[PDB]
């Protein structure tokens, strides 16, 4: 292979590995904030579904 | 965390119906027919307000 092909092939390799590296660090930071604050799709632990509540008038009036 | 409002004793003072349950049961069928309006108004208020203090009148 010529030096240019190897040279520019290396730039292509470096670009991909640097884009993967930046995303790996961002993912760790995003996971740090999602887990600590609970305001994202991840670490979304379930709470009771309010569709289970019955709102029909009850036998007594205070409820 | 905040005191609970209560009506005054004079606010709760009314002329009660002092007849026994057998008297009520004997008159219940006619009583439901003749007094349905204020009765249903009061029941509608209780199930809406969910508050005995908001239905005294």
């Amino acid at each position: 292979d010529g030096p240019e092909k190897n040279y520019e092939r290396t730039m292509a390799i470096l670009q991909i590995e640097a884009e993967k590296a930046e995303l790996r660090l961002k993912e760790l930071e995003v996971r740090r904030l999602m887990r600590a604050r609970g305001d994202g799709p991840w670490f979304h632990y379930p709470t009771i579904d309010k569709e289970l509540i019955d709102h029909s008038p009850k036998a007594t009036p205070d409820n | 965390p905040g005191i609970v409002e209560l009506p005054s004793l004079e606010d709760l003072k009314v002329q009660e119906v002092k007849v026994s349950s057998s008297v009520l049961k004997a008159a219940a069928h006619h009583y439901g027919a003749q007094c349905d309006k204020p009765n249903k108004e009061f029941m509608l208020c209780r199930w809406e307000e969910k508050d005995p203090r908001r239905c005294l009148e």
